[PDB]
């Protein structure tokens, strides 16, 4: 805990990082434990939806933060969740044994959308919105029938395709109108 | 930008010790379960279930009680079971039925006593008899049951014996999924559930649950616009199947019933591979990071990268680890988690075992589970219209 | 017989194990027969230094708050300067360091104003507290209360039903009104004998000393405009569990900068929470707060404590200036016949411990020659004599304790101890008096103050004044914090008529509720 | 073993009584190190018709 | 292998005690140890001269014993026989290590 | 092996054996004791394939900038139970029956 402060304080001092603004620090593990392997995506699924929420979670389990994470300037250790008014960028870091430190820098979809034009952008909204409706559907119907997951069997091929699928690479399925299945149809080619 | 060089994010999800990432954010966030946040868990741990027909003769459709099959509404699903929620899931005292018994109070080991009198004799086929003598050489005498062609055994003087003693151990706590977890409910069928390892069912569970937040209900959708060999996989792991890395060695070295197989299991690829076969058919490349801790960050690398290089356009990503008797042995050994007798004895519960940053921290508590993003580039994903939750620069 | 082998020998050695088993049960019934189950449990040793919790990073908390205040001001949950938001500030400035300056400069310069009226006073409210925080960063923390002292009101609706309230004094809007009010005294304290007032040792008793009472009431106004420090100053405190005047001195003395190690009997998550959420929300810059299981029935707990206290190696290595030994236990329902392994219990806590725990400290200081730091001892008197009646030995012990004032000056022990001895009168909403708060209304309007436990805790914490430490080194102090109680003849029985007089008015418009209905 | 005897379980009830012993002695060194021995006397009936 | 032999793949096989065993000796420590795994088919005894203890199983408990099975995969591609990283120069204390 | 099956018969051991057990171990070794290097190391597994997949790895992270030399390649025991399990998997030849 206190060589990772070290690190990240570093990196921000380094970079010249503005005196005062202070990153706001998560520490999930207090809630879940460490589920090793798993780790590191649990923390970015919760970064994500600080980036949706504007709301930075807090350590419970922070009684009293240690003196020492005193003269790591630029971090606050909060206790309690935290409303803020929109969330930029985040950053992700882990130090696995055998010396593997990782790391992970995030940031909010507004800015990807703003390289659109409004036309662009408004289509992609009403795609998502159709397939939100079907999405939202779809989840009711598997939930009420213990069927969430429903497992394939055939391919969308068959097996004389099969090998020239694997190379045409503009092959591609079509929605079967009888059976509403994705296949690759027999005249794809 | 160019957007086929943006990564986002598209669709996420994970298995965890407060149920999946909805119910683990609102623990999270806000600190107490939603209505709706109660009701998942208790459908998640198996207390409630919808029903359609009819009960008592009398239609019903609705939720009913479990076991009973009474009619419930939401409303009382909060104060009728939240308690017992919280009490079976998140950081507790290890559960021993979700681990087939073991009891850290009761962790068993063998022992060696050598032979001071010549044995009782006992019986048994021809051929234990022989793999007997082969094992003891001069100490082991057998002699046929000359009825049934059976045979019966002495040992001498001097052979030896193992023998089960128990040790109490000190990591009395962990972070467990919600006790009556089961993939069944989400429709994997029982035969899988019983030829796969436990992370498995973890990890498609996630998957799903992940391609569900990016609005898709079929992954041959991308086939309409990609090509088959365009969807990468690089989900990884610390280690592989625990149940069958165990048994492999342990269970089998006691002559216990097995699937035969059961080596394929324990490999890292395997649950990768799981995820291609039932869901998939991809051509695609699938690569397989390890980094004890910090897999989960090297497979999303592994994937922004792939895609980058243009091998894949779609990476699953994420990771997952189990927790089992003998990996909480050595990560005591190594001093890593914290110790609940001591933790105890300075009056922290065990919720209060893990505690990053604060004076009186001394270790992580040990947990399971699973985690999973779709990853895409930013020109594909507005192509489908699927939702974008982050861009990973 | 041949290999000298026996079995009846086990068996003689089990009866012999009878025999201990017998002799040992006695000794339990004996001991049983003259104490009772209640005492017996609760006297057992919980004292325990590895369940110590330690508080003391209120730098982190002070960012944390400040940061809070910013986002609370632009989503418009803060609009205007409210008594709310100039404590928060108190605390903010009690917290300040040169890194919380920094950081608050930062977000200040960089509030976009052009995004509306709620960010533009961001910016306005944020600057007016860094420059305060720059003129008290050199300034040690003072306790400063900004609350509005209430008074007690009991509701009967239309429909006959009760509802008790603090509501605000609509004569007392500050706690400089409420010192004016208190050197004011009443009608019922007309020879007027201000309701709070210090008392000399006279040759027929303790008598009213206006100078003393006026040093005293001097402090309470200086406090009331420019607050209390407590910079330095190491604390023992018993009884400050929630809704006790115990917690609000707590609070007092950790936002003036104090070191105060709290007691609990009961030690559980929620209450170290209880104590975390204290200290987050109050506590100063070089504050320490130390949160540990004690038990004031054992005399073990007591030694313990103590040693713990004042060890340099595995303890605190402090030395204390004050003790506060609130704890009490309700004795109520018990009569002359009723005197029961619970009422020696509570005797035993706030009378024979109270004492012993005060002898240890002394050994400590005497065997360590700390003979220039004498400590002052608030000791928790009580104006009831036996007036409520049917409380058990709890007037005992309250009456027991008033011989200190005398063995102050009759024993060697003067050098390590002063006395300050709290008449406390009736404090509203505590565990010993909530359930007479809805009389309590009425009691006042027969000319006596009532407090509620922000009223008395500020009182106290002026006995803890340095001018009062002073005088206490002179001679002891005995405070009569009464509001004139004792100015009312008869208490029980004009208690036990407004009880009724408030029933029978609930219950004769619920009769004709009732009938309406039917 | 013909006449299902045992010598081990005279021992066995024994060591059952040792727990006795350590049960009943806990609590006499909790009362006194809260009483002292003047106490302890001093307190004993001694009242016969 | 360390001693490997197909021809003696070890495995552990299951007994069950048929009659109370004959009495050993061990810490007392590892007595207690039987008497947790094994409940109340074990009983155990001081050595009152050392503090040591002695120890009896009775009929219903049970045993572990080792047997051999001749395996059928009798070749392998090896490294040649005694190679060592220590030629290289390798220091003991890693080759001891990893 | 020795961490489920010796530890199980209480024999003596170095205690962070567990660390040994990992794939990643063998390349911290290398770094460590003849490299320093800060860069990045990948763990790829596939238990055949897995030295082209490591190939595989460093062309491309390499051709991606984030080193300009890798070390590449991988490794493999043989032991009495994996002997075991390829030999119920029909995968390895038998030797009894190939004499």
């Amino acid at each position: 805990d206190k060589n990772e402060s070290s690190v990240i304080c570093q990196q921000l001092a380094h970079l010249g990082r503005k005196k005062g603004n202070a990153v706001l620090g998560i520490f999930q593990k207090y809630l879940t434990g460490h589920p090793k392997g798993a780790a590191g995506a649990w923390m970015l699924n919760g970064c994500l939806q600080v980036l949706n929420t504007g709301l930075v979670p807090g350590n419970r389990n922070a009684d009293n933060v240690d003196k020492v994470m005193e003269q790591f300037d630029y971090i606050v250790y909060p206790n309690r969740s935290i409303q803020t008014d929109g969330i930029k960028a985040f950053s992700v870091t882990s130090f696995g044994f055998g010396q593997k430190g990782a790391q992970c820098i995030g940031v909010h979809p507004k800015y990807l959308y703003a390289t659109l034009d409004e036309q662009t952008y408004n289509e992609y909204c009403t795609k998502v919105q159709a397939r939100q409706k079907k999405a939202y559907r779809y989840f009711h119907n598997g939930l009420i029938n213990n069927t969430l997951f429903q497992a394939k069997e055939k391919a969308p091929y068959t097996d004389e395709q099969l090998s020239a699928v694997l190379l045409n690479p503009d092959a591609r399925v079509v929605e079967d109108k009888k059976t509403g299945q994705l296949i690759f149809p027999p005249n794809f080619m | 930008v160019d957007l086929e060089k943006v990564i986002v994010v598209t669709g996420f999800a994970e298995v965890g010790p407060w149920g999946n990432s909805r119910t683990r954010w609102e623990m999270e966030a806000y600190g107490e379960f939603s209505l709706e946040g109660c009701i998942e868990m208790a459908w998640i741990m198996g207390l409630i279930k919808n029903y359609n027909g009819l009960i008592k003769g009398k239609p019903y459709s609705g939720w009913v009680d479990a076991k009973t099959g009474e009619p419930v509404d939401d409303k009382d699903v909060k104060p009728k079971y939240e308690k017992y929620i919280l009490e079976h899931s998140g950081i507790r005292l290890i559960e021993p039925e979700l681990f087939g018994g073991y009891d850290p109070n009761k962790k068993q080991l063998l022992h060696e006593v050598v032979i001071q009198e010549d044995l009782d004799p006992f019986q048994c086929s021809a051929e234990t008899a022989e793999q007997f003598k082969r094992e003891h050489g001069d100490k082991v005498e057998i002699f046929e049951i000359p009825e049934s062609g059976e045979y019966t055994v002495r040992f001498k003087k001097g052979a030896t014996l193992w023998i089960p003693k128990a040790l109490r151990f000190d990591r009395l706590v962990a972070g467990q999924i919600p006790t009556g977890w089961d993939a069944k409910r989400y429709g994997i069928p029982d035969d899988i559930i019983q030829q796969v390892d436990p992370v498995c069912l973890f990890v498609l569970v996630s998957t799903v649950e992940a391609l569900l937040s990016s609005g898709i209900t079929d992954p041959y959708e991308f086939y309409k616009y990609v090509h088959v060999s365009e969807l990468g996989n690089c989900i990884g792991s610390g280690m592989g199947g625990a149940t069958a890395l165990r048994g492999m060695h342990r269970d089998r070295f006691l002559d216990k019933p097995l699937q035969n197989d059961i080596l394929q299991e324990s490999f890292i690829n395997t649950m990768s591979a799981w995820v291609n076969m039932l869901l998939l058919s991809s051509s695609g490349p699938i690569k397989t990071p390890v980094a004890a801790c910090a897999t989960a960050v090297e497979s999303v690398d592994v994937g922004v990268e792939t895609i980058l290089e243009g091998k894949a356009r779609i990476c699953l990503v994420g990771g997952f680890d189990d927790f089992g008797e003998e990996g909480s042995y050595e990560f005591a050994n190594m001093k890593a988690t914290s110790n609940a007798v001591d933790e105890f004895a300075h009056g922290r519960t065990p919720q209060e075992m893990s505690r990053p940053t604060t004076t009186t921290r001394n270790g992580f508590m040990e947990s399971q589970g699973s985690g999973v993003q779709v990853i895409m580039t930013a020109k594909l994903a507005l192509e489908m219209g699927v939702p974008i939750y982050g861009i990973l620069a | 017989r041949y290999l000298k082998l026996d079995i009846r020998a086990g068996d003689k050695a089990y009866q012999a194990s009878q025999e201990s088993a017998k002799v040992l049960q006695s000794q339990l019934d004996l001991w049983l027969a003259e104490h009772g189950d209640f005492y017996a449990s609760g006297i057992e040793p919980v004292f325990s230094p590895l369940k110590a919790r330690v508080y003391d990073s209120s730098w982190n908390w002070a960012r944390q708050d400040a940061l809070s205040m910013y986002y609370d001001i632009i989503f418009g949950r803060l609009k205007t300067v409210d008594r709310e938001i100039v404590s928060q500030c108190i605390r903010i400035m009690n917290r300040a360091n040169p890194t919380l300056l920094e950081f608050m400069q930062y977000h200040i310069d960089n509030c976009p104003t052009d995004r509306g009226e709620t960010y533009q006073l961001a910016k306005e409210l944020g600057a007016q507290l860094i420059e305060n925080c720059k003129e008290v960063l050199n300034a040690n923390p003072v306790y400063k209360d900004v609350a509005i002292p209430t008074g007690p009101k009991t509701t009967i609706d239309a429909r006959g039903n009760l509802k008790y309230e603090e509501v605000p004094r609509p004569s007392c809007r500050k706690l400089e009104h409420y010192v004016q009010q208190m050197a004011a005294g009443g009608k019922i304290s007309e020879y007027t004998i201000p309701f709070l007032h210090l008392r000399k040792k006279s040759v027929m008793g303790w008598e009213y000393n206006k100078k003393l009472t006026s040093l005293y009431l001097d402090c309470l106004e200086k406090a009331a405009r420019d607050g209390l420090t407590f910079a330095g100053k190491y604390a023992l405190m018993t009884g400050a569990g929630a809704g006790s005047i115990g917690a609000e001195v707590l609070q007092g003395l950790i936002s003036g900068g104090a070191h105060v190690i709290v007691t609990t009997s009961r030690y559980s998550r929620e209450v170290t929470e209880y104590y975390q959420s204290m200290y987050s929300r109050y506590g100063a810059r070089g504050s320490q707060l130390v949160v540990v299981p004690f038990n004031q029935g054992s005399v073990q707990d007591v030694n313990a404590l103590v040693e713990y206290i004042y060890d340099t190696k595995n303890g605190l290595g402090w030395d204390l200036d004050y003790i506060v030994p609130f704890a009490a236990i309700s004795e109520q329902g018990r009569q002359i016949d009723g005197i029961d392994s619970k009422s020696e219990l509570a005797h035993r806590i706030m009378l024979t411990n109270l004492i012993r725990l005060l002898g240890a400290v002394k050994t400590q200081k005497a065997s360590r020659g700390y003979e220039t730091r004498p400590a002052q001892v608030i000791l928790p008197l009580s104006p009831n004599h036996g007036t409520f009646g049917s409380d058990g030995l709890y007037s005992e012990s309250k009456l027991g304790l008033e011989t200190l004032f005398n063995r102050w000056e009759s024993e060697n022990w003067s050098n390590y101890l002063t006395i300050c001895g709290a008449i406390i009168g009736w404090t509203r909403g505590t565990g010993l008096m909530s359930g007479n708060n809805i009389v309590a209304e009425a009691v006042e309007k027969f000319g006596v103050r009532t407090f509620s436990q922000q009223e008395m805790a500020f009182n106290l914490l002026g006995l803890m004044a340095p001018t009062i430490v002073d005088l206490c080194q002179n001679e002891p102090v005995c405070a009569d914090l009464n509001g004139g109680l004792q100015f009312i003849p008869n208490l029980n029985e004009l208690m036990t008529r407004e009880r009724k007089n408030l029933t029978e008015t609930s219950e004769i418009r619920q009769a004709v509720t009732k009938e309406t209905a039917a």
